[PDB]
């Protein structure tokens, strides 16, 4: 839906 | 104000660690001039130092609108160094726990196996393993620009026609393994068995040579669990609709919480008990026959 | 006689021992005689104690045998003790010890680590004090065994692993062996199977049946002799081989058991410790044994136990490199 | 180092009397002092190996005693086959030193030796039989014409240790052939002072107790 | 540890000697140090006690004959000899009563 990146933290 | 506490704690972490790491590494090779224990402490100190080498960039990133005015290429290198140093620190804490288990319980086979060449080869093996874990996770990295928020979007949706959306769980799950299955379980079991093992052997002498095992594991777990639980929360978010912009603000704190034990390792493993800068000969006599 | 003595860093409490070498007979251990000399002063109310400790240094310090004797306030006196009493004077307090049997011998692992014995004297009102190193003596003694006069039976082994499945038989010239003496083996082989042998591997190992918390059987080869002999089916081959274990080629090896060391000087290979028939097997100490393998790869092998010890000395072992430095 | 001095330089006596030879040690050494008897034109023979213990084979008439550093040799009776030179030797340190000599008035075979021009090289072989190289220590001792015995080099194959005298360090090399049970001494840069009778002798590797067996002699003239 | 002492010489009979015994590198304190004699061809025996306080005990053969005193200021032990008998000739050593010091060369006296 919103397609949040999901990298608010370092990989 | 939410980002303010993360920024101030992250700044305190740098102040606690960078002087601390420098103090440690400056005497890892000077304490007794060498030993395998100081060697592993030295290499863990390196891991923490380069972990905090790119930390200023990250703390600048997280505080102000999560915008990244460092080009587009530097996301890859920053993520690579951060993840590699994080895994290196975790694995080195695990191998220190294993060394404690070996040297405390039945310290009989350690003497013929604690060779310097073995330490060098295991260090090389662990470094290459960390590098080969970091490779695929850092090579697949990019950046999306959504209103000045040029976050380092790696490939979280539809990298290439060759790739699919099947990575989104697995790349985290094995990640969740390296952060939960290996460190947490092994540290817990080794620490517990060493704890009640010394009870029956009475080797536990209280004060020095003890009282340290408890703190090192609780801080590690409380710092490292939030990251993996947030990854699992994102995996949950992937399905069952999106649960709103709520949360996801403690992550700078949680990683900052992670930052905390990065400045805790130099202060307690090596700055305890032993510190330096902080029998006549047998003769003979006469005897009447 | 030239009795041995050691003085503490403090100007008192000298300890006299006739010899720092106690023969460990199979059934009994030689008593630790001797006297301790102390001035009339500095002992107005305090009491003198002498402690014999059997430890297992591996750096903590695991304790095996602890014995304590009270000398001044209070058994017959030996001939050596009587002479020491006459020479030193009235202010000499004799002390005697009786080491229980089946205790581990003095032996260390080459890098210290191993089994060491120490005689320590005390000056305190009781045993519940944290005495300093200055007001004490730490003299290391030894408890070693020597080769028995009666020779043992000749070792023999046999294996029939794959007509006739690769008959193998080995024997030794004699059971007893001295340090440095060559070892002769027999590799009499009567092969009958179609498979042929390529290399004959003959090696002498040094078992360390050593237990601290769990039993272990570490394997340390001491000597190798590669053979380039091959045989044909239905053929007979038999020739003798010569082996001589020594420390010169075993310096690089880690964990090798070496004889007890008074100081940082080097010693030879640890002598095999022979025990009594039966008895307990959980002795918390280093247990050294030797045997030679005859391995024929194509992999049949045999085991030939033997004892490597020293003959009975005449006067005393020097316990040091006689041409030192 | 340690210099050993013998009080009687030349002693004269008859048959059937008690003679005493006094040996003084420069340093406070232990009872590790050995006594040797050398007939003219023959290798020295060990008599006492611990300053108090008599070697097996020699008559009981010989005896020794120690008091501080006062090692001495006492002979109860002087038999006709007793007139020889007696040397006092200590073996508590690597630079073993022999006495100045007191005049009273298993086979080892050495090979090689001869007229060698100065600055040349020569190799001496010591055929040893009846014992193992690893179970014994081979020592090389030279005797200048008219002078006392002097230690040259030694090898301990068990520990792989080789020792050389300060006057032959580097120029001399000692090796042992375990397969042939032969000890080899290599002589290089021959100066004028090397003219001496060289003896190859073997001593027990474990618990050194003096030089039990001696060679014959392969004197080198330069 | 050097244990250098002097004061021995040719005395006919009944002559004062006043031997000295100075120790360098070791502190007297409460350590009791005695005097020892070695007759020629014999062993070493005890002469006095010379403790920190004043309680002097001498051998049976030497009673009211030898006077011993020690002063800690210059770290030296003093011994007196009077009425020399002809059996009193010997090499006089001096170290701790516990014999915790190296046996240095001692002075030789004759009667």
């Amino acid at each position: 839906s919103f397609y949040f990146p999901g990298q608010f933290a370092f990989s | 104000v939410v980002h303010w506490v993360s920024l101030v704690l992250y700044c305190l972490a740098f102040v606690l660690g960078i002087p601390g790491n420098a103090i440690v590494i400056w005497f890892t090779g000077f304490k007794w001039k060498k030993t395998v224990t100081t060697l592993w402490f030295l290499n863990l100190a390196i891991a923490d130092f380069i972990f905090l080498l790119f930390l200023p960039l990250y703390i600048s990133y997280v505080a102000m609108n999560f915008h990244w005015p460092f080009g587009i290429w530097l996301c890859k290198a920053n993520s690579f160094t951060a993840q590699l140093n994080m895994f290196a620190s975790v694995f080195f804490l695990t191998v220190i726990s294993l060394d404690h288990y070996i040297h405390l319980i039945h310290p009989v086979l350690s003497h013929r196996h604690r060779t310097l060449k073995n330490s060098l080869i295991v260090i090389i093996f662990i470094w290459l393993l960390a590098s080969l874990i970091g490779g695929p996770a850092l090579y697949f990295r990019d950046t999306v620009e959504f209103n000045n928020h040029t976050l380092c979007y790696n490939n979280f949706q539809k990298h290439d026609p060759d790739l699919t959306l099947i990575r989104h769980h697995v790349l985290t799950w094995v990640k969740f393994i390296i952060g939960y299955l290996f460190p947490l379980l092994t540290m817990s079991i080794c620490y517990l068995c060493l704890i009640f093992k010394v009870k029956k052997r009475s080797i536990l002498i209280s004060s020095r040579h003890f009282w340290t095992i408890l703190v090192v594991v609780v801080a590690f777990v409380v710092c490292w669990t939030p990251y993996h639980l947030f990854s699992i929360w994102e995996l949950t978010i992937h399905h069952n609709s999106y649960s709103h912009h709520v949360m996801q603000a403690g992550i700078p704190l949680s990683t900052g919480l992670a930052f905390l034990n990065s400045c805790l390792n130099p202060i307690l493993y090596v700055l305890i008990s032993k510190k330096f800068q902080a029998s006549c000969t047998t003769a003979s006599s006469s005897l009447a026959k | 006689t030239r009795v041995f003595k050691k003085a503490s860093p403090n100007g008192k409490l000298t300890v006299y021992l006739g010899k720092r070498d106690f023969v460990d007979h199979i059934d009994l251990v030689d008593p630790v005689d001797g006297v301790v000399l102390v001035d009339p002063e500095y002992l107005k109310e305090r009491r003198v104690y002498v402690t014999l400790t059997a430890a297992f240094r591996y750096g903590f310090r695991k304790d095996l045998f602890v014995a304590n004797v009270q000398s001044f306030p209070p058994k017959p006196l030996t001939r050596l003790q009587e002479r020491l009493i006459k020479k030193l004077g009235e202010h000499a307090y004799p002390f005697t010890f009786e080491i229980p049997p089946n205790l581990p011998s003095s032996v260390t692992l080459q890098p210290a680590i191993g089994v060491d014995y120490e005689v320590k004297a005390f000056v305190a009102e009781n045993l519940e004090e944290k005495i300093h190193k200055r007001n004490s003596v730490r003299l290391v003694i030894e408890k070693v065994q020597y080769a028995p006069e009666r020779p043992g039976p000749q070792p023999t082994a046999e294996t029939t692993r794959q007509d006739k499945p690769l008959h193998l038989e080995a024997s030794l010239d004699k059971e007893i062996y001295y340090h440095g003496e060559p070892i002769s083996v027999n590799v009499h082989v009567t092969n009958n199977t179609n498979k042929t042998v390529k290399k004959i591997k003959i090696s002498v190992r040094q078992y360390a049946d050593i237990v601290l918390f769990n039993t272990a059987q570490y394997k340390v080869p001491v000597a190798m002799e590669e053979a380039d002999d091959t045989v044909a089916p239905s053929s007979t081959f038999s020739k003798v081989y010569t082996l001589t274990p020594f420390l010169a080629n075993n310096r690089e090896k880690r964990g090798l058991a070496l004889d007890g060391k008074l100081k940082h000087e080097d010693t030879n290979l640890a002598s095999s410790t022979l025990l009594r028939e039966g008895a307990n097997r959980e002795i918390l100490g280093i247990i050294v044994s030797y045997k030679v393998k005859v391995k024929l790869v194509v992999d049949v092998a045999v085991e030939l136990p033997f004892t490597l010890m020293h003959p009975k000395p005449k006067e005393e072992p020097p316990h040091r490199e006689v041409p030192e430095n | 180092d340690i210099q050993m001095t013998q009080s009687p330089s030349s002693l004269s006596a008859s048959v059937g009397d008690r003679v005493t030879i006094t040996c003084r040690a420069s340093q406070s050494v232990s009872s590790a002092v050995a006594w040797y008897q050398q007939k003219p034109g023959k290798a020295p023979k060990l008599l006492i190996y611990s300053a108090s213990s008599l070697y097996s084979g020699v008559p009981s008439r010989f005896s020794g005693s120690r008091s501080g550093t006062d090692f001495t040799l006492t002979i109860s009776s002087l038999q006709p086959e007793d007139f020889a030179t007696y040397y006092c030797q200590q073996y508590k340190y690597v630079p073993v030193t022999f006495g100045q000599g007191t005049k009273v008035e298993v086979q080892l075979v050495e090979s090689g030796g001869g007229l060698v021009q100065p600055g040349g090289s020569l190799r001496l072989s010591c055929a040893a039989s009846g014992f193992n190289v690893y179970s014994s220590s081979i020592h090389w001792v030279r005797q200048a014409p008219g002078k006392g015995l002097e230690w040259v080099a030694s090898i301990s194959s068990y520990y792989g240790y080789t020792y050389y005298a300060d006057s032959v360090k580097g120029r001399f090399t000692i090796s042992a052939d375990t397969s042939k049970n032969t000890a080899y001494l290599q002589m290089n840069s021959l100066r004028a002072e090397d003219t001496a009778v060289y003896y190859c002798a073997r001593s027990r590797q474990f618990w050194y107790s003096g030089l039990d067996y001696w060679g014959q002699g392969t004197l080198v003239t330069v | 540890v050097q244990l250098q002492e002097s004061g021995g010489g040719l005395v006919q009979a009944g002559g004062s000697l006043r031997l000295s015994c100075v120790v360098s590198g070791f502190f007297f304190d409460t350590v009791t140090m005695a005097w020892y004699r070695r007759a020629p061809g014999k062993h070493r025996e005890l002469v006095a006690s010379a403790t920190a306080g004043g309680t002097t005990t001498y051998a049976d053969s030497v009673k009211d004959r030898f006077t011993i005193s020690r002063d800690n200021a210059k770290n030296t032990v003093y011994l007196q000899m009077n009425s020399l008998k002809p059996e009193d000739t010997a090499v006089y050593y001096c170290n701790t009563f516990v014999r915790s010091l190296s046996w240095g060369q001692g002075t030789q006296v004759t009667v």
